[PDB]
């Protein structure tokens, strides 16, 4: 229902939102954030369920500052994204079935960049570049054509261009405004909110 | 499926084929649908295979810490009563036909055990899909107080009947003989069915494949 | 309530040759559980040069084979000629639906030589579509014989394989042989192997012993 | 039909050498009352064939009352033709496809059985139009129960004389009568030669109940 | 099933695969989606193949009739409406059609598309099939009204193997036609494990 | 299935056929229906197969404990309470037709009907099963008050034998058993 | 189904002295594809593997708890695991969610820790173990893996003819599979050392 | 509803309640269940109220026409074929219980049973409605070959008061017919 | 419960000037069948009240068995109280709350008739707890057919003697015989008064049948 | 689904319409139109069933066409909408039922302008403003705030600015481009494409 986008540089990781909180019809706010800053080298985002998205990030969001605050130092990106694919997979069978669809976005200091990939049925997956929502049908045919795995983020921003012109085309939906990260070895960037103009 | 056996004059004679089916397709060409309970019980199984095999496993794990407490040998009546007590709590739905055999004290004994609880003495059972055939064969060729070697003819005779009348049967034919003291058992008995020899050299020799990326990692 | 279909079983294959074509089935009847019979064979010959194959429901297989026999002749009484094999699968497909909806149930290939003496291959569907080929598969064990002709017929997946054409002898060996690997597997697949193979100067059939089981 | 009422039984059938013999039982049910102890199941067309059938019993008075008419109407042609079995059988095999296909069907399972130009015939007809040939027939659970015994001595020996074939359908019978729910100890059989037809009357089977002591 | 169809300065520009399926199991991998009808009209396939191989069939009938009587080639906008209102008499019966019509007319090129719903419109670009989302992208970013001959092929080429490679029902081999003012004429046929080494560098 | 108890005036008569069915296939030809609880209070069981041979093992166990517990023989009204309790109990899960007979020392021959629901109740004559509703109108008219053993014996043959031979559930073979204070007789006839 | 949710193959073979195992790569939502590196073979000790197939939260999931129960019983023992050891100890771990069944079908190829004796088996969703002598396969296109083993597999083979019939076996199969493919891996292990080859597969 | 007809040697005897229903309600305390459709031929109807009444008139309608146009009494195998034409063509919209008895000149007493499905059988006493299952034994060990007309009388009295007791659905007053040659006696019983 | 086996049927009570009469029939049907032609309906509690029930008859037993024992218990400890028929009426109406709370309930419906105090109690006692008081009371079918002809009498005359209340009973058990499809020409009246309760025995009503004649 | 308005004025009528034929989630064509002139003072506009939408403005369109070419003169526009009522009525209980939703728009010599509803229903409505689609639940409030009975068409296009830029501001569908028309004495005439630029 609502789009992200995944690119994965050779020492950055390019991750995009979207800044609309959908409704019945109407659109009530209209520059929504669904990142989540979990350490200072590790994003989150969430697409799902409208009262799960926000409660899960949270629970990830704690957990994750315990491990820094007791033994000192912060997780690494693949076993941050292996606890949260913990959490999914067991409270699945049970009353209470969890319904989000979400990746990890994190830079590893011996590692390097990183990103996942999971289901709401909780399935891991190293991906280079990755994609939810309903976009995903008619982007990941514009990213898989113009990409080099040493691409680089002056690209990376101009391909991430050719990606939102495209949704801006062919769709049934608004979507005007879109936030923009970029993590490094210096952590987390803010990059511009890319917009398109109505008038 | 089709399992059977019949009491004769000095002992019990059971037997099954070897065919574990999957949907239609044949999954196993040779299974094993014969099981230990005791050096004089066994014991054959029929529909959900590995309810079978769960629930068989657990009653001969109770019988060999039973029969150790007691240092003597077990009854059949002791393992009819822990497996109609056991499948009537979980209501039918551990799927477990069972056909149970042995010869005490009192002498042989042959038992019926349907998936709810309910069982039956009998002289002679059939459990399984392809079970009507076999079944026609012994009201057809029975007589009480049969020799050995009378016995195993029958059996072998209407195992084979549910082999070329049933689809979800048919392979080799299992036996077992179970008497006062001789106990023999038979993976294969009868071969009534062979695979055709292959025509055609299909080799193509080392080459014929393309490789993107080999790794080599030696051992010790 | 009434339910008005059933499955059978059957499997059958055909292989355009350069100048020929080999239509084989097997002659199991069953439904359910059970056996009907040994002795069903699928291949039937509508003429000289065309015989067609027809599996699945057998109630509707025994209808589709004689409205085809009686437009076979209501063809030579207006037009002094016997159809050709292209002529027969335009016509079939009309037939099949026209019964869109309330269809047969019935996989059928027809095979048997061209107006220039070489062998072509049509298989169907239950509703009307078609297509040449050069072998087909169709039935109940036509999902393990597939992949195989396309290793040996088709010689696809192997590095620096030879494309001999398939010779007559060759073939007939590959049929045999399919049908032992498909019994060991399908419980549908029978005893009696009938093979017809349509050349040039008639029809010939050949029937081969599978196991019993 | 979509519900049987008054239903039948298996039905057997198997050739020999020169003739066809067919048996069937002599009871109509009603769902587990056995309401009607004393009915016919075999209709005897006119010199070489012969018809019993399972399934829905007021259908099967329907298919009399048909078939019965098609054969005075050739008779009174009297140009010297007939029809052979395997035309019944053609044409009642057409009779149940044109029905099934207008969802309305005759809940029947029919046999066949012939004997003509000293040529041994035996049909099957279902109610969905499947039909077949074979040395020997079996309907109902029949063909889970005596068409294992049918099949076993024919695959032995394929030919079969008059008294084989009428002993070894008495021990199918009786068969039946234990293990079937909704089986009677009053049966008739019929046969053809080339003599004509002949149906016995009401004959009945020994069974054998000495296991009962075995606990 | 993936097909695309798309007009420019120099006529239309037709490509598809050629893999039919039967739930998860491949029928076929050489199957001609692209029917063809007349010398001066192409027709498309999609969804159901018998539905689609049958009323185009038919639709050839009423267009040759059409040119005995009237001495005259029948125009792209005219097959396309004789389509929709046969198709739309046994509405929700259950036909699967989603075609499109190509062709060259007095009016300059042609290009239509016509649904199992009663859909008909015009357009320039369209993408028809269950991997048709994944050309309509790359479609797109590499249209111009104006481009060459060997560029129109090479963009064509290269969408249908870009859905392919991401659609899981969609492969086997990429047809190419090109209609052109005279008549339509068949371009290539090309693999998609050979364009696979071909883009790979 | 069809069961049947007649009392007497030295004790109770049982009678039960021995078909046992599955659809409309015979699982077993010849089956004990009646079951010997006590030595001297039998119970013939209808219904589910399963459900009946379970809960005549729990009132055995029940009876056999308290029994030896009183040093006294057992009262026939005592078995056919435990019945009740587990079959009212339990009714949303069970089909038993339970018919509790036997001959008692403080009371003489008793015959006690619980049937599906879970009641109880005291008759002179009971029967059961899917069979037994062909038979209500024999059962009236031929039923005459102070009967010997002999007629007892008579009459039941009788009537389980109009209820084999017009029932496709009930058939088989005739097993009786006759409980009186010197003991208890068992045959099997035809006819 | 449930099984055809993400699809895959995984398909092992007996040798003479050696044993093969292989699967495939593709990783997809029933119709989309998300990645080709779906790791689906597992090593359990030195010249031992596993192979999981069907829903791709069980294969991740059990392939972990699997592993917890390994490492405790290599611990406690000094020994490695025996191949039967393993089998019957899947089948537990397969047994317990009884009702709550796991989603997947497992295969085991291996060889004797202390011989060359090879050794192949595959279990059921609910755990009923099966042994043969020449191959076992699982997933999702089963049927087309039955027509390549029964038509190609002879009993005593070197390790470069295995190699080049479970290859063509696997080719043919997986590419008239549908929702399977994108790549195939093979692993061919013997007494001394460890083969893994990739091939060269339609990346339609 | 329960219905009995038995023949004898001159002719036949029919019986039927007279109690009509409705859920668990009595709609009509006394009806006439036996039909006149001809001066020899009786049928007494079962199943439904509206349906029988209506096939009931068309018989009549169309073997009135017939027997004048025979100039013939007619027979009762020839009226019991007309129920079977109408019962078997429309036995998806019918439920009709119907038994055809009557005295004939060419043949004697007969009766024909017409069940729901629509087929036709001649029997020597016949009984159908809800009530008649509970009347199966006793029918059979009291059925005698050779009875007089006030036997079968007897018999139907005593076969009807069973059912009316045992059966909720049958009960009301019995109401009897005898046809023979001479003519056609009715007559209104209890007990 | 969720399906009543063995069911009662209409239970009928009236006031009358010191006491409460109250019949029901001895008939426990299984759906059309009468199965049991002789059951009690009416428990005889203590002394000054009294109980007749209607629905299914093994919740019947249930009940009869914990008011039976309620009884015995304040009895023994002889502080000489005892329960009213109001404190009864008020216990089983909690009773029936509580059991259909849990979606469970107790297939029954109950007439309680006492006499304490000189004063004429008669409460009725829903499945679903719906309880109040009436000078008149009827369930089943006898709500529609006995209690017109109830409330006609005691709108006339209020106030009744104990002569007049049996017979005016009578009369409505035979009316009761003639509709109601599953009602049974056995029937016992209780009654109780300042002497105590006392139940009659298996009486009868006589019909008539002079309409038959009128065709 | 998509959008239409009908502001009507003293002696004009104010229609506008998209230009988005819609798809699964694609936006197939992107300058299509709702429009079909009946005659030289009938316009007619159509929503709703994508197979029905069609045929019934065709089949509409030369029964009107006969009218004229027969009689020698135009229908009214009171004629005019009272004639698709009754052909929806009447095949509306039928095997074949007709859902189309929409209006129409005629000026009359005599009568002036006019404007009329339809449901799919056929329930006729004389109207000074309307609207279909999901944005009539966001557009009827304004077109109700700033109306005058005596509006000039200057402001009315204004008037036509303000509903269009509340669209494009809380939707969940994209509608870029709006096509106008405006009916007077001298019959149909054609204003710009009212549209949204994307940059």
């Amino acid at each position: 229902m609502e789009y992200l986008i995944g690119i994965q540089g050779p020492d950055y990781v390019l991750v995009a939102s979207d800044r609309v909180a959908a409704s019945n019809i109407v659109q009530m706010k209209d520059d929504h954030d669904k990142m989540f800053k979990m350490s200072e080298k590790i994003l989150l985002l969430c697409v799902g369920e409208a009262g799960d998205t926000v409660q899960f990030a949270e629970y990830i969001q704690k957990n994750v500052q315990l491990y820094k605050m007791r033994n000192g130092y912060e997780l690494s990106p693949t076993a941050a994204a292996n606890f949260t694919r913990r959490n999914l997979a067991d409270c699945l069978r049970s009353r209470t079935p969890y319904h989000v669809n979400l990746l990890l976005a994190g830079y590893d200091e011996h590692e390097g960049p990183a990103l996942y990939y999971m289901d709401y049925l909780a399935a891991l997956a190293k991906a280079p570049f990755a994609a939810h929502g309903y976009g995903a049908f008619l982007t990941l045919s514009i990213l898989d054509r113009y990409y080099t795995p040493t691409i680089s983020r002056e690209r990376a921003v101009e391909l991430l261009r050719k990606c939102l012109e495209e949704l801006q085309k062919r769709f049934i939906l608004n979507l005007p405004t879109f936030s923009v990260r970029i993590i490094d070895k210096n952590g987390i960037h803010d990059l511009d909110n890319i917009s398109f103009p109505k008038q | 499926t089709t399992i059977a056996g019949v009491v004769y004059k000095d002992g019990i004679v059971l037997g099954a084929d070897t065919r574990a089916t999957e949907g239609m397709v044949v999954a196993d060409k040779n299974c094993s649908k014969i099981h230990f309970i005791s050096p004089n019980i066994y014991c054959c199984g029929a529909g959900t295979a590995a309810d079978t095999d769960m629930t068989t496993q657990l009653i001969s794990s109770n019988l060999e810490l039973h029969s150790l407490s007691t240092g003597r040998l077990p009854r059949v009546v002791t393992a009819n009563r822990m497996l109609k007590q056991m499948l009537f709590r979980y209501q039918g739905y551990i799927g477990a036909a069972l056909v149970l055999g042995g010869v005490d004290v009192t002498g042989p004994h042959l038992y019926s055990i349907y998936p709810h609880g309910s069982t039956d003495k009998l002289p002679y059972v059939t459990m399984g899909s392809g079970s009507l055939a076999a079944m026609a064969v012994f009201e057809d060729k029975f007589r009480p107080d049969m020799e050995e070697e009378e016995a195993k003819n029958l059996v072998s005779e209407a195992i084979a009947a549910g082999i070329f009348n049933d689809l979800g049967s048919g392979s080799n034919i299992d036996l077992c003989v179970i008497s006062k003291n001789k106990l023999d058992f038979l993976r294969p008995y009868t071969v009534p069915n062979k695979k055709g020899t292959r025509l055609g050299r299909y080799r193509c020799e080392k080459g014929t494949t393309a490789v993107l990326t080999e790794k080599i990692t030696p051992l010790e | 309530r009434f339910s008005p279909y059933v499955f059978n079983g059957g499997t059958i294959l055909a292989i355009a040759g350069e100048d020929f074509a080999i239509v084989a089935s097997d002659t199991r009847l069953s439904e359910g559980f059970s056996i009907h019979t040994r002795d069903s064979p699928k291949c039937y010959k509508l003429t000289d040069k065309t015989v067609i194959g027809c599996s699945g429901f057998h109630g509707d297989c025994l209808t589709l084979t004689k409205i085809i026999e009686a437009r076979l002749k209501m063809y030579k009484h207006s037009n002094n000629k016997a159809m050709t094999t292209g002529a027969i699968a335009a016509m079939l497909s009309t037939i099949l639906y026209s019964r869109r909806f309330f269809p047969y149930y019935v996989y059928n290939i027809i095979g048997g030589l061209d107006e220039e003496g070489k062998g072509a291959v049509y298989s169907f569907d239950p509703v009307g579509s078609y297509q040449r080929d050069s072998f087909k598969a169709g039935g109940s064990a036509s999902a393990m014989l597939q992949p195989l002709l396309d290793n040996q017929v088709g010689f696809k997946n192997m590095q620096n394989v030879e494309h001999v054409p398939l010779s007559l002898d060759r073939a007939m060996r590959l049929v045999k042989d399919v049908f032992i690997s498909a019994a060991e597997r399908d419980v549908y697949t029978g005893d009696a192997l009938r093979i017809c193979i349509v050349t040039k100067e008639g029809i010939r059939e050949e029937t081969v012993s599978l196991r019993k089981d | 039909t979509q519900n049987p009422m008054v239903t039948g039984t298996s039905v057997l059938g198997v050739k020999f050498e020169g003739g066809v013999v067919i048996a069937a039982d002599m009871l109509g049910s009603y769902g587990s009352l056995a309401r009607f102890r004393n009915i016919s199941r075999i209709m005897r067309v006119n010199n070489s064939t012969m018809l019993g059938a399972s399934g829905d019993y007021a259908d099967f008075q329907y298919l009399k009352q048909v078939l019965g008419q098609m054969v005075i109407d050739e008779e009174l042609l009297g140009d010297g033709h007939s029809y052979s079995p395997r035309a019944i059988h053609s044409w009642l095999t057409r009779a149940m496809y044109s029905r099934r296909s207008k969802m309305n069907p005759l809940w029947n399972t029919m046999v066949i059985g012939g004997y003509a130009d000293g040529e041994s015939f035996l049909g099957y007809v279902d109610m969905l139009g499947v039909a077949y040939e074979a040395p020997s027939l079996a309907t109902g659970y029949g063909a889970y129960l005596a068409q294992p015994l049918l099949r076993e001595v024919l695959e032995k020996q394929p030919v079969l004389s008059q008294t084989e074939a009428r002993d070894l359908v008495e021990r199918c019978m009786r068969v039946l009568y234990y293990r079937d729910a909704r089986s009677y100890n009053r049966f008739q059989i019929a046969t053809v030669t080339e003599k004509g037809v002949e149906i016995e009357g009401p004959l009945s089977t020994e069974t054998n109940w000495d296991i009962a002591h075995m606990i | 099933t993936t097909t695309l169809a798309f007009k420019f300065r120099h006529g239309v520009i037709v490509a598809a695969d050629s893999r039919a399926t039967a739930g998860a199991y491949i029928a076929s991998q050489t199957v001609k989606k692209v029917i063809e009808i007349n010398p001066y009209l192409l027709g498309t396939m999609a969804g159901g193949a018998a539905d689609c191989s049958f009323w185009e069939r038919l639709l050839a009938r009423q267009c040759r009739i059409y040119e005995l009587r009237n001495k005259e080639r029948i125009s792209v906008a005219a097959a396309s409406k004789l389509l929709a209102n046969m198709v739309y008499q046994y509405k929700g019966m259950g036909l699967s059609m989603g075609t499109m019509i190509c062709g060259w007319d007095k009016r300059g090129p042609g290009l239509y598309y016509v649904d199992s719903e009663g859909n008909r419109i015009s357009g320039a670009t369209f993408s028809v099939g269950s991997g048709s989302v994944y050309a309509y992208g790359v479609m797109d970013r590499g249209y111009s009204y104006d481009l060459e001959v060997e560029q129109a092929y090479d963009l064509a080429r290269r969408a249908i193997y870009q859905a392919t490679y991401r659609d899981a029902y969609s492969g086997g081999a990429v047809n190419l036609y090109h209609v052109r003012e005279d008549g339509w004429i068949r371009v290539s046929s090309d693999n998609v494990a050979d364009l696979h080494e071909k883009y790979s560098g | 299935t069809t069961i049947m108890a007649v009392q007497f005036d030295g004790g109770v008569v049982l009678g039960a056929d021995s078909r046992t069915t599955t659809g409309s296939y015979i699982a077993n030809r010849v089956t004990d229906k009646l079951t010997p609880i006590h030595d001297r209070i039998f119970c013939c069981r209808s219904g589910s197969a399963a459900d009946t041979q379970a809960v005549a093992d729990a009132v055995t166990y029940q009876l056999g404990f308290h029994s030896i517990e009183l040093n006294e023989p057992p009262l026939v009204h005592t078995a056919a309470s435990l019945f009740k309790e587990m079959c009212y109990r339990y009714r949303e899960d069970l089909m038993a037709g339970i018919i509790i007979a036997g001959w008692d020392p403080q009371e003489g021959g008793q015959v006690y009907s619980v049937p599906m629901g879970g009641m109880m109740v005291r008759q002179s004559f009971a029967i059961g099963g899917s069979g037994s509703s062909y038979i209500y109108g024999y059962v009236d008219a031929t039923y005459r008050e102070g009967m010997t053993k002999e007629e007892c014996l008579q009459f039941t043959a009788n009537a389980l034998a109009l209820a084999m031979e017009r029932d496709g559930s009930s058939g088989g073979v005739i097993r009786l058993a006759a409980i009186a204070e010197s003991g208890v007789e068992r045959q099997v006839l035809l006819g | 189904s449930i099984m055809s949710y993400n699809g895959g193959a995984v398909m092992a073979m007996k040798g003479k002295n050696c044993v093969a195992i292989a699967a495939d790569r593709r990783f997809g939502i029933q119709a989309q594809m998300v990645t080709t590196d779906f790791q689906k073979i597992f090593p359990m000790g030195d010249r031992l593997y596993i192979g999981l197939a069907g829903l791709a939260t069980d294969v991740q999931t059990v392939a972990q708890r699997l592993k917890f129960r390994l490492n405790l019983y290599e611990l406690k023992e000094g020994r490695q695991i025996k191949p039967y050891t393993l089998m019957s100890m899947v089948a537990n771990l397969l047994y317990e969610k009884r009702f709550g069944p796991y989603y997947t079908e497992p295969v085991i190829a291996g060889l004797d820790p202390k011989t060359f004796k090879p050794f192949i088996c595959s279990l059921d969703l609910i755990g009923c173990p099966m042994v043969t002598d020449d191959f076992v396969v699982s997933g999702t296109c089963a049927e087309q893996m039955y027509g390549m083993c029964e038509s190609l597999w002879e009993p005593n083979m070197d390790p470069d003819h295995l190699f080049e019939t479970i290859s063509q076996a696997m080719l043919n199969a997986v590419d008239r599979d549908a929702v399977s493919g994108m790549g195939v891996i093979v692993h061919i292990i013997e007494k001394d050392k460890i083969t893994t080859r990739t091939l060269k597969a339609r990346m339609d």
